[PDB]
This record gives C-alpha cells, sequence and structure tokens, in this order.
C-alpha cells in the first residue's frame, strides 16, 4: 500500500530518506549543499553555473518534497533549470545535493544535541585546562565539512572520553592557528622550566609525559584536520611503481606493474583516470601498490618552527625542545594517520568515480532505442528476422524473427552443408528452403567467428540472389547484430515465451526482439539482468550501486523520454512491465497499475484513465502525466499533462485559424491526433504563450511552449538517440 | 586463550628419506603437519615452538615405512566460556556485530546489544552510536566482549560473544 | 560444564601454562624472525600471518622484563593460574573494574590489596 496507495510515487530509493521531503528553511540550505558538494575533485558543471546551479538544485529539491515529483517529472525534459541543467535525462545526480543537505543536517543536529548536553555536565561539574562545550556549536554548524567533523569532531568529542550518567607547552588552537597560519605566532611555554618540569603534579620519571598529551590534544583537533586536508589530497602526484615479486606478479597489468619509473607520476593518475586508481588500489591488495605524495620531505619542515621557542637559555630551549618533541610525537600519530587516510580514501574514490563514470557513460550510450526492423521501423514494422545458429553462438542451423511487439515470434532452418567442406548446393538450398515459406523484412546474424561471417555472407548472397527476402524482393544475412539474443536468450522472457525451443531458437528470439523493440527488451527485464553487461574493468573495484543507480536513472530517463505505450503492456507479453522506469511510477505503482487494468478490463483511453478510475493517486498521476502514453483523450499519448491540455489545444486552433471550441463542446484545437503537426507555426508566439501562462495557469510558458507544441504535433516521439554501425563495434 | 603445552605426534617416514638428513627430515614433517590445526580436545594449536625429542623409529613389520613419535611444545589457543578477552570489531550490521579473536572470530547480536547502542546505517560507516552521540562505537575498535558459548566446526572454533556486562567498550 | 568463570578447566588443561597476549608476541615474532631468517625457506601458513596481528593489537608492554613483572607481583599472591592471564592483559583501571568483570574476585581479596596488584600492572603498561 506504500508503493501505490499513498499519495504519490517511493522509487527513488537511493534518496527517499535523507533527502525524501523539502522544507522552507532547508531548500537554500540543501541548494547550497548541492552546489558546495557537487563540485569537490572535479570541475562539474562550471550545464548551469554556481548561482543557476544552486537555484536549480534548490528549485527541483524544495519542488520534489510536494506531490514526489522527479526524474521525468521534470529533470531532464526542458529548457528550465532542472537541476544542474546539464542535457542528461537522469536527475539522480541533482537530488544528491538534496539527500546529502538533508544527511549532513540530521547529522550536524545530532551531534549539535550531544555537544549541549556534553558541555553542561561537563560546566555542571566544573562548577559544583579542562574539556568543554565549545566544540559543540563549531561541529554542529560545519555541516559541509564532514571529515572536519571526523578527525577533528572525533578527537575532541572522542577526547572527552565517552563516560557519563546522562600546562604542557603551547595550546592546540596556537599551534593550530600557528600551524595554519604558516608562521608559528606563539611559541612553548617559554619559562625557565625545561619539559619534564610539569610531570611533578611522570611516576617513571619520564621526560616523555607531555609529549603524550600534546600528541592526544593536537592529533583530535579541528584545525589541524582543516589545515592538513586539502594540501596533498588536491595536489600529490600518483607515485606508484612495482615491488620486488610485484614487478614479475603483476606483469604491466595494474597500476603498480605497469610503470618502473611510476615513482614520478602525474597528480591526475587516480583522480583523473579511473584505471591508475583502480589499478593501485588493487595491486597494493596482494603482492604491492605505489602510492605515495612525497612532498612532506617540503610539507612538515615548515610546521616545525610554529609553536617552539625561538630561544635556547634552558628556558626557551627547554620550551622549543618541548615543542619540537610535540610536535614530533603528534604529527606521527594525527598527521601521519590523517595523511595516509585522505590518500587512500582519496585514491579509492576517485577509482571508483573513474570507473562509476565509465560504466554509467557506456550504459546511457547503449541504453538507447533503435530497432533493427525494416528500415529502421507496410502496417507499421514487421518481421526482424535473423539466424541464432548457423556459424554463430547458436547450435540450429536457421533463423527467427522477431514481431515487433517483441522477441521472435516464429523460426525455420535446414541441416545443407555450406556439414563438411566439399559442399556447396547445401547450404545454399536450406536457406532458399528456410526463406521461400515465410514473408520477412530484415536480417541478422549472432556471429563469433570467421567462419559465422562467412555463413552470414553467403546466406546474405543466397537470400539477396534469390529474392528470399519477400518472396518477389531481394533480402538476406549480414553484419547486423543477432548477438542480443545471446543473453535475452537464456533470460526469463525468453523461457516463458518458449520452453520446447532449443538455444538456437532463444537466440534468434533475442536477436529479433532487439529488431522489434530494445526499450521493450530492456523494460521487459529485472533490474540484476543489466548488470550482467560489463561496462568497465574499473567498474569491478567500484562500488556496484553507483553503477546501478547510473543505469536505472539512464534507464528511467530515456523511458520518461521515449514514451510509455499503455495499450503495449496490456495484451503483448514482450512489451509489458514497461511500467517500472517511468517517472512517479516506480515497481509499485506500475505493477499495481497492471494487474488491476488486466484483472479489470481497464485500458489506456487517454491520460486521465488512472485519475479518473481511482487505480492511481494525484501526487504519482501529476509526476507521471508526462510519462504514460496510450494508442488513442488525442493529447493522451504524449508528454501533455492535464493542465496542459488546454494551452496546447489552444495554441493548435490558433496555429491553424480553425481552434473555434474552447477545450471542450467546440470544433477544432491542437488535441484531435497524434500523428499530424499544426499548419502554422509563426501564428503562435513563445511571448504570448509565456505572457499568458504567468496570468492563468501560475507558471511561465517559456520552456515548456516547445514541447508542448511537439506533444500536439507528434505523438510518441522518443527524446533520445538510438542505433549504430552493425559491421563496426555497433555490431561487431 | 594462549598456552604453552607439551604435545606429542608419531610420523610415518618413507626409506628415500633415510640417510644424513633423517632427523632432520622428521623435524621437517611434524613443521608442517600440526600447526595452525585445531582439535576437539586441545583445540586450535598456532605454532610448534621446539621438538622434545624423537622416540627411536619403529621399523614397520611388512612395508618400509617407519613411524617415529615426537615430542613437542605448542603454543595452543583454547577459548573457554565465561573468559572475558578484547577483540577487535570487524563489521558493523543490522544483524549483529562480527569480531574477531585472533584465529576464531565472533559475532554478537542485537539481542545481546542493550537498546543503547543504536543502529547507524544512514551513515557511510555503520555504527552503534547512543542517542545522543557521545559513545560511538564502530568498525576496527578495541572492544571487551565475554565469551558466552563455545562452538568448534570440524576443525574450526567459532564462539559467540555479548555485550550484557558493563564495563564492555572502550578502555 | 566448562566455565573459567567459576574455574573449572579439564585435567589436560588445568596444568597448563598460561600465557599473555604480550608475552606470546615475543614467541610469534621470533618464531617469525626464525623463519624469516633463513635462506630457501617456504612461506608461512595463513593461520600464522592472520594471528601476529592481533597480540600486536594488544601489548601492554613488548618489554622482556616486564613480560615477567606482572606474573611476579602476581605469583606471590595467592591467585589462580587462570586469573594471571585475563587480569595482565586488560588491566583493569580498578579492582572495581575486574570484579566486575571478573565473577571471581568478588570476595577473593581485599579490593585494595587487589587494585595494589592492579595499579603495579598499570604502572607496567608502556
Amino acid at each position: 500500500n506504500e508503493i501505490r496507495a499513498t499519495d504519490l510515487p517511493e522509487r527513488f530509493q537511493l534518496r527517499s530518506i535523507p533527502v525524501k521531503g523539502a522544507e522552507d528553511d532547508e531548500l537554500e540550505e540543501e541548494a547550497d549543499w548541492i552546489y558546495r558538494n557537487a563540485f569537490a575533485t572535479p570541475t562539474i558543471s562550471l550545464s548551469r553555473k554556481g548561482p543557476s546551479t544552486i537555484q536549480k538544485i534548490k528549485e527541483a529539491l524544495g519542488f520534489m518534497r510536494n506531490q514526489h515529483f522527479e526524474v521525468p517529472f521534470i529533470a531532464f525534459y526542458r529548457k528550465e533549470y532542472v537541476e544542474p541543467e546539464l542535457h542528461i535525462n537522469d536527475l539522480w545526480r541533482v537530488w544528491q545535493w538534496d539527500e546529502k543537505w538533508t544527511q549532513l543536517r540530521i547529522r550536524k543536529e545530532n551531534l549539535t544535541r550531544l555537544f549541549e548536553k556534553m558541555q553542561a555536565y561537563q560546566y555542571e561539574q566544573i562548577s559544583a585546562i579542562r574539556a568543554l562545550d565549545t566544540t559543540d556549536m563549531e561541529r554542529l554548524k560545519d555541516v559541509q565539512s564532514m571529515d572536519e567533523l571526523k578527525d577533528v569532531y572525533n578527537h575532541f568529542l572522542l577526547y572527552y572520553g565517552r563516560d557519563i550518567p546522562k600546562k604542557f607547552g603551547l595550546t592546540p588552537e596556537q599551534f593550530g592557528e600557528n600551524l595554519r597560519d604558516s608562521y608559528q605566532r606563539h611559541e612553548t611555554e617559554q619559562f625557565p622550566a625545561e619539559p619534564l618540569e610539569l610531570a611533578k603534579d611522570t611516576p617513571e620519571a619520564v621526560l616523555e609525559g607531555a609529549r603524550y598529551m600534546v600528541a592526544l590534544q593536537i592529533a583530535r583537533e579541528p584545525l589541524v584536520r582543516q589545515v592538513l586536508r586539502q594540501t596533498f589530497q588536491e595536489r600529490a602526484k600518483l607515485n606508484i611503481t612495482p615491488t620486488k615479486k610485484g614487478r614479475k606478479d603483476v606483469d604491466e597489468a595494474h597500476y603498480a606493474y605497469s610503470f618502473k619509473y611510476l615513482k614520478n607520476k602525474p597528480v591526475k593518475e587516480l583522480r583523473d583516470d579511473q584505471f591508475l586508481k583502480i589499478c593501485l588500489a588493487e595491486d597494493e591488495g596482494l603482492l604491492t601498490t605505489d602510492i605515495s605524495i612525497d612532498l612532506k620531505g617540503t610539507y612538515f619542515e615548515e610546521i616545525k618552527q610554529f609553536y617552539y621557542r625561538d630561544e635556547f637559555s634552558h628556558q626557551v630551549q627547554e620550551w622549543n625542545r618541548q615543542r619540537t618533541m610535540a610536535i614530533e610525537r603528534a604529527l606521527q600519530q594525527f598527521l601521519y594517520v590523517q595523511m595516509a587516510k585522505e590518500l587512500k580514501n582519496k585514491l579509492l574514490a576517485e577509482a571508483k568515480e573513474y570507473v562509476i563514470k565509465a560504466c554509467s557513460r557506456k550504459l546511457y550510450n547503449w541504453l538507447r532505442v533503435a530497432p533493427y526492423r525494416p528500415d529502421q521501423q507496410q502496417g507499421k514494422g514487421i518481421r526482424v528476422l535473423g539466424i541464432a545458429f548457423s556459424s554463430a553462438r547458436d547450435h540450429p542451423v536457421f533463423c527467427a524473427l522477431v514481431n515487433g511487439e517483441g522477441e521472435v515470434t516464429d523460426f525455420l532452418r535446414l541441416p545443407h552443408f555450406t556439414e563438411e567442406r566439399e559442399k556447396k548446393a547445401q547450404d545454399i538450398e536450406t536457406l532458399k528452403k528456410f526463406l521461400l515459406n515465410k514473408k520477412p523484412h530484415v536480417v541478422t546474424v549472432a556471429g563469433e567467428n570467421r567462419d559465422a561471417q562467412m555463413l552470414i555472407e553467403d546466406v546474405k548472397r543466397i537470400v539477396h540472389e534469390l529474392d528470399q527476402g519477400q518472396q518477389l524482393s531481394s533480402i538476406g544475412v549480414e553484419l547486423v547484430d543477432n548477438e542480443l539474443a545471446i543473453l535475452y536468450m537464456n533470460s526469463k522472457k525468453s523461457e516463458a515465451e518458449f520452453r520446447d525451443y532449443p538455444p538456437v531458437l532463444r537466440q534468434a528470439v533475442s536477436l529479433a526482439r532487439r529488431i522489434q523493440d530494445p526499450l521493450i527488451e530492456f523494460a521487459q527485464v529485472c533490474s540484476e539482468d543489466i548488470l550482467c553487461l560489463k561496462f568497465h574493468p574499473l567498474q569491478e573495484h567500484v562500488v556496484k550501486e553507483e553503477l546501478l543507480n547510473a543505469l536505472y536513472c539512464e534507464f528511467i530517463n530515456r523511458v520518461n523520454e521515449v514514451g510509455v505505450d499503455v495499450n503495449r503492456a496490456i495484451a503483448h507479453p514482450y512489451s509489458q512491465a514497461l511500467i517500472q522506469y517511468v517517472c512517479g511510477l516506480g515497481p509499485r505503482k506500475g505493477t499495481h497499475l497492471l494487474k488491476i487494468l488486466k484483472q479489470n478490463n481497464t485500458r489506456l483511453e487517454s491520460r486521465t484513465q488512472l485519475v479518473t478510475m481511482c487505480h492511481m493517486g494525484p501526487k504519482v498521476f501529476m509526476n507521471c502525466a508526462g510519462f504514460l502514453k496510450i494508442d488513442t483523450e488525442v493529447l493522451d499519448g504524449s508528454r501533455v499533462h492535464p493542465e496542459t491540455y488546454e494551452w496546447a489545444r489552444k495554441m493548435a486552433v490558433d496555429a491553424l485559424e480553425y481552434d473555434e471550441s474552447a477545450e471542450d463542446a467546440n470544433p477544432a484545437g491542437a488535441l484531435e491526433e497524434i500523428l499530424e503537426n499544426p499548419e502554422r507555426l509563426k501564428d503562435l508566439d513563445l511571448d504570448a504563450f509565456a505572457e499568458e501562462l504567468e496570468r492563468q495557469g501560475y507558471g511561465d510558458k517559456h520552456i515548456t511552449l516547445y514541447d508542448i507544441r511537439a506533444e500536439l504535433s507528434c505523438r510518441y516521439k522518443d527524446l533520445r538517440t538510438a542505433y549504430r554501425s552493425p559491421n563496426t563495434e555497433e555490431i561487431f | 586463550m594462549f598456552y604453552h603445552i607439551s604435545l606429542e605426534h608419531e610420523i610415518l617416514l618413507h626409506p628415500r628419506y633415510f640417510g644424513p638428513n633423517l632427523l632432520n627430515t622428521v623435524k621437517q614433517k611434524l613443521f608442517t603437519e600440526v600447526e595452525g590445526t585445531c582439535t576437539g580436545k586441545y583445540g586450535f594449536v598456532i605454532a610448534v615452538t621446539t621438538i622434545d625429542n624423537i622416540g627411536a623409529g619403529v621399523i614397520q613389520p611388512g612395508r618400509g615405512f617407519v613411524l617415529y613419535p615426537v615430542k613437542y611444545k605448542a603454543i595452543v589457543f583454547r577459548p573457554f566460556k565465561g573468559e572475558v578477552v578484547d577483540a577487535v570489531v570487524t563489521q558493523v550490521n543490522k544483524v549483529g556485530l562480527f569480531t574477531e579473536i585472533g584465529p576464531m572470530s565472533c559475532f554478537i547480536s542485537r539481542h545481546s546489544i542493550p537498546s543503547e547502542m543504536e543502529f547507524d546505517p544512514n551513515s557511510n560507516p555503520p555504527c552503534y552510536k547512543t542517542m545522543d552521540e557521545d559513545i560511538v562505537i564502530q568498525q576496527d575498535d578495541e572492544i571487551r566482549l565475554k565469551i558466552v558459548g563455545t562452538r568448534v566446526d570440524k576443525n574450526d572454533i567459532f564462539a559467540i560473544g555479548s555485550l550484557m556486562d558493563d564495563y564492555l567498550g572502550l578502555v | 560444564e566448562e566455565d573459567a568463570s567459576q574455574l573449572i578447566f579439564p585435567k589436560e588443561f588445568e596444568t597448563a601454562e598460561t600465557l599473555l597476549n604480550s608475552e606470546v608476541h615475543m614467541l610469534l615474532e621470533h618464531r617469525k624472525q626464525q623463519n624469516e631468517s633463513a635462506e630457501d625457506e617456504q612461506e608461512l601458513s595463513e593461520v600464522f600471518m592472520k594471528t601476529l596481528n592481533y597480540t600486536a593489537r594488544f601489548s601492554r608492554f613488548k618489554n622482556r622484563e616486564t613480560i615477567a613483572s606482572v606474573r611476579s607481583l602476581l605469583l606471590q599472591k595467592k591467585l589462580h593460574k587462570f586469573e594471571l592471564a585475563c587480569l595482565a592483559n586488560l588491566c583493569p583501571e580498578t579492582a572495581e573494574e575486574s570484579k566486575a568483570l571478573i565473577p571471581s574476585l568478588e570476595g577473593r581479596f581485599e579490593d585494595e590489596e587487589l587494585q595494589q596488584i592492579l595499579d603495579d600492572i598499570q604502572t607496567k603498561r608502556s
């Protein structure tokens, strides 16, 4: 009941907790968090700029908290400031600023509550150097510097000791302000005592008592965690080189094995290149890895003079020796471990980000629509046939035809030899017998080697030279990619659609369904089915949730722009289950809609079929008004929502000089059918529609006017480019 | 717990290993026989530290092997139930926490955890904070425990820890 | 039945030699030293490799003198052998913590006697 019986959508599982609703006071903070968090390491969206990206993250993040609107519900479909303002169809990276702002606020609030409780307890015990509550407001105010709240926030909040009912050298603040100022303005205890004179309030006779206290105070400080941070993580060279056994154990396949001179490596080797970070992180696990800055020997030398005494007469010399010794004791713990942890975290994040960008880019570039039908589609589309077997990956000698509405619906073949090396009539006789009794429109082959290419070319010649394409017209096999039956043929759709057929028939049905609708092949699978396809070698060392979110956001954006057929998910088994990657219709809303429409005889008459029958709720139906399309409401099969129908009908009547109907009970208007555009584009100007929508409608019709004009002129038309070259890497 | 005991073993040796390297070869065969193993009697032996003596090798009648009762010193690791040990926190999960007691690992359910130590799955790091966020108990922390039940799994010890006792946390 | 809380140990284990966490560290790292200082040597087992760390985390001291002294200050008293290690690894900062942790110390000793054993142990701590 939380997926289809509530007020709207819940399928945005990457952000629906921390960023799942926006108040008024948090919208500016979340937009600032998104603009401040969205560009730290790489130059991303420097897309709109700083003010335009901060207002796109604030306006989209504050808008998604009403009605649940996200993805195809407003980002990746219009000329407005949706999120970062880039051309990408997936909004999941712009909603990351909203989720991050919400997670940072929650963490800052809990920590501020903790700081108040601890400060009150420490003050009540102190009045009835001491630890105090003064870090609680400074930590609770710094929501952007989360890692400052880890090294310094965990050093101040863990430095209290955590137990409750519920003068040794310089200070930490002065050493910090002297170390972070680049000049140590304050010295150590400039007194005629040495470092061991403060041990008399150690019990072992040791001069090392004060050095441990100074290191413990120095390593917990927010100021040192900020001062050390971003100096080496922003700029260290990726000095990775081979080990004694690693130069032989790797063999130039990883980042540490490839470069024996890599100890001079550039600072981009893990932050701009994913492969260098992935190789340095993976080679270090078994044999060894080279990851070192080499900038501390000089980054650590200039901080040694600050916080030390300038004189040496056993007063300033003891204070200077105590300051130098305490700085050396605190650097190896706090600065050493902090610098190592930042370098390691930065390398892993940079390698994972490069791998995740490569996997998301590959999935977005491959996920697009281009069915292998006749001419790319008498009637519409047709038999998108091809050989799954023969010389390719399938065993049987024959072909199967994709039915346009899904995968392959028929097949045939013949065992004639192209078999043994002495035969020349056998393969041609089998090809003629299979092509003569079946009416195709197209061909493809699931190839795997030199013999598969030869058999495809020979069958293409035997089909083209014999008129086996249409029985009065030329057509046969080629380099067109039948390999889409390789993974979809062994799937649950290919096994439930045909259970007596061999793997050659399953591969031919998979190939023919790439020839009928790869958007139905992508939407008809679970997403587990998308992760079986590799997108990069550095994606395996990355977290799989990033590639799944990138693929899911790309698939949801491509489905929201390509149109969803309402009638195509009711009767055809290969076109069903397409309501999963739509805007405001996640798995639950889509699955409930399919069950209720099949069980009740509810058909897709218009876009208000889920709003009129009480199957859907106002928020999911408003945020999903741009994705649901039907076969017949005449604006029902397009991107036109219920609020834009009147303006789009009025524009279609005004552009033709004949729309006398006021949106109902009258002649003409733009909504009469999706197959034809208006007769006059110079009649409907953008300024008149943008001025009329700002005063009657409560919204600017500037960016929406082109989409509203196009949705009335061209129904069911996809926004994403798809296809490629079958003879190059797009089919081989 | 780490103990030192005298153990014994009888090893078989094939005639190809006779000649001047013989008793060296007897030492080699034990060092790569009884190391890192576990038993339902003595428990998990970490290493053989030295060999006490070789008993004279009894030549097997019929077959050419000879067997060598070698006595040896062993550092053995046998946990008992009710012992209070230190460990490192390995994995923080809503189903339970995972620790590691040397060669032997343990696991702590939220059942054994009183309700103070709540979950933290929203955070990048899974931790067990309290309501006020003062007592931070996350992965890779030297967290004490008490062995409340032992279990041997085919030459493999698997105890179970708890958090019921006070002073079971950060030192 | 086997509960070290009530000090019940098998006959095979009663005569056993207790070991300290810091003490065994010297035995293991010396075994590492003996074998790694041998040329033509096979790699040691993953069981050896995964344990050296454990005792390292809990090294209250390395020093060969403190390996003896936390034992000698204890053996002088009328403690069990079992008590020898649990009290010398944990280093409970008070007899109260130790008596809460260890059920066998409760009523066993004066708190101040046990506290001085533990204070002598804390003053051995690196």
